RNA sequence: GGUUAAGCGACUAAGCGUACACGGUGGAUGCCCUGGCAGUCAGAGGCGAUGAAGGACGUGCUAAUCUGCGAUAAGCGUCGG
RNA sequence: CCCGGCGAGGGGAGUGAAAAAGAACCUGAAACCGUGUACGUACAAGCAGUGGGAGCACGCUUAGGCGUGUGACUGCGUACC
RNA sequence: AGGACCGAACCGACUAAUGUUGAAAAAUUAGCGGAUGACUUGUGGCUGGGGGUGAAAGGCCAAUCAAACCGGGAGAUAGCU
RNA sequence: GUAACGGGGCUAAACCAUGCACCGAAGCUGCGGCAGCGACGCUUAUGCGUUGUUGGGUAGGGGAGCGUUCUGUAAGCCUGCGAAGGUGUGCUGUGAGGCAUGCUGGAGGUAUCAGAAGUGCGAAUGCUGACAUAAGUAACGAUAAAGCGGGUGAAAAGCCCGCUCGCCGGAAGACCAAGGGUUCCUGUCCAACGUUAAUCGGGGCAGGGUGAGUCGACCCCUAAGGCGAGGCCGAAAGGCGU
RNA sequence: GACGACGUUGAUAGGCCGGGUGUGUAAGCGCAGCGAUGCGUUGAGCUAACCGGUACUAAUGAACCGUGAGGCUUAACCUU
């Protein structure tokens, strides 16, 4: 059966990736959260 | 399908009375080598009955 | 005199093990070791070989005799079990237990 | 003493139980603190285009990770201790 | 040094106050699983105990007819929240 | 010529059996329907929650839908267990 | 399934009447003991001489206590001539409990009188961890199929070589994208991983391996669409767009 | 599991010999025919579990378990 996760890394990166985070004030607070949680990764980037 | 109460140590061991081993109760020599065998099995070495079978 | 000889975390579940233990448990050594030779189980490659342990252990440290040995003392306990998953159907997920055991052996000339 | 008969009758444990002894499994308990919690008295209350916060990759006699550092790369100069 | 597959894992030797502190490492409880000893158990029916109680074993005992363990048989008795 | 005909690929899912702690959180086997079209498919893009989309079933919107998910108000309230 | 005396059995061991005996309860009495409330001797800084009486108990009220951790008393006392903790024994109190001591253990413990509480668990389809049960039971994942010889090895149905057999063959063959990211090759190892064994492996360890002017990407050009200098709009955020 | 038969002083199983049953005239060769085929050798060849026989093969000598005269009392008998 076909599953959820049909994976692509352009699309991954286009929806999740840090310049799409930076692009918004939204996105920029997300950041900000996993900055002051100390996530060791911020994004999907790499 | 499935039990109401919990089995106890002796039901478990009862029903393990008949799984016991039996041992060999003699093993058979050869006339020849003088080793020690099954029964109407060759030996290790590969005598039988005194007649040098088998051996490669 | 007394000796002793153990395999600690074998793996084999007890109950396995213990089928083949009360077949020596009082027997010479010389018939036990023809009854392990004759006996089609697993566990019995190890006891045979904690068996032979105990009695070259006997005769190179307490300087004894073969012909003079004897079965005296043999128990099977329960060792550390190690956690595995095992994938069921629609998910669930279930537990298996590799289950070790620790065989011991004494061997003595009273 | 012997035969027959009648009557009575222990010693069996495949396994199980209780107790005790000796062990295994397991990691409670007690003891311990270079970790935390809550405060007091003092400080400092901002960093950043002289490129920040936070990161990537690198850097050793070094294969890895941590710490530190940045192609002058677990460090360079100078003034003192 | 020895058994073992130039293994795993053990037995000795040695270290140490201690190796039953040997790295699956202070202390090492309980459930749970075992070996050994004593007693009981294969014509007996049910919350499995309680009251009575023979016999066996063991320890006493200045025999003192006591203690411990087991519990044939027997009266009563349908868990807890 | 054809939202034409028979029929593989391809897209679908009418019947039955199996399976139902499955090989599989909807499949397998034997048959079945469409198969130049209102067809099918790859890549990328747009529509965001009282909103979307819907040849319309209250269907679908990441195994979740008569109002998604995550966090917060929040230790909501519970004359009930 | 006797099944309409509880049963056996009873012609009284049934029914009526009379009477004398006996059994029969945690009721009553006797013996010993504890406690509560009362009156009494103003007894006594109150315990009795005594004295009578009471003492089933849910919701619930009242009263009195045990023990746990911490603070003071305590730079005191106990303790390597062995603390806490653990495990047994014996004694003791109405109870929660307490004292002593053997073994284990190897360094802390703490009287008394006061003080403060994360102060006592069998249950909440309670929370976490550990271990049982069913049970050595079901199952070992397409019914395409295996057999033998030799080799290696501690050990070979499964590895290597070889001769046969069988299966796919618009694939179960071959080359790629997407995606994964060293799984590739060689050597070595078999604890764990492999639903069995394993000398084998997409497993462990180590080393080696990816060579482009022409392939592809980057690059030039744009589609849907996105961002968007100024600009228009909008409480702010921000929206649309040249 | 059990039950039954046999284990060399032996027909227990297999094989082998013979037979039967079933199928239905093998292969090879030859003859006729251009050939497909047909005819003859030939009711041929093959033939499982069946029947009657046969030690060619395997069922080994041993070893193991199990004992050593079987309680007490009473009565009647030996010794009606």
């Amino acid at each position: 059966m076909k599953r959820t996760f049909q994976p692509s890394v352009l699309k991954r990166n286009r929806s999740h990736g840090f310049r799409a985070r930076m692009a918004t004030k939204n996105g920029r607070q997300v950041l900000a959260r996993r900055r002051a949680k100390g996530r060791a990764r911020l994004t999907v980037s790499k | 399908a499935v039990q109401q109460n919990k089995p106890t140590r002796s039901k478990r061991g009862m029903r393990r009375s008949h799984d016991a081993l039996t041992a060999v109760t003699s093993l058979s020599v050869d006339k020849t080598s003088g080793e020690k065998h099954l029964r109407h099995h060759i030996t290790a070495d590969g005598y039988y009955r005194g007649r040098k079978v088998i051996a490669k | 005199m007394e000796t002793i000889a153990k395999h600690r975390h074998a793996r084999s579940s007890a109950q396995k093990v213990r089928l083949v233990a009360d077949l020596i448990r009082g027997k010479k050594v010389s018939q036990a070791l023809d009854i392990l030779t004759y006996t089609n189980k697993k566990a019995a490659v190890l006891v045979k070989k904690v068996l032979e342990s105990a009695i070259a252990n006997a005769e190179h440290n307490d300087g004894a005799d073969i012909d003079d040995l004897k079965v005296t003392k043999i128990f099977v306990d329960e060792g550390p079990s190690m956690k595995r998953i095992m994938p069921r159907a629609k998910g669930r997920a279930d537990r298996i237990l590799k289950r070790t055991s620790h065989i011991t052996v004494v061997v003595s000339d009273r």
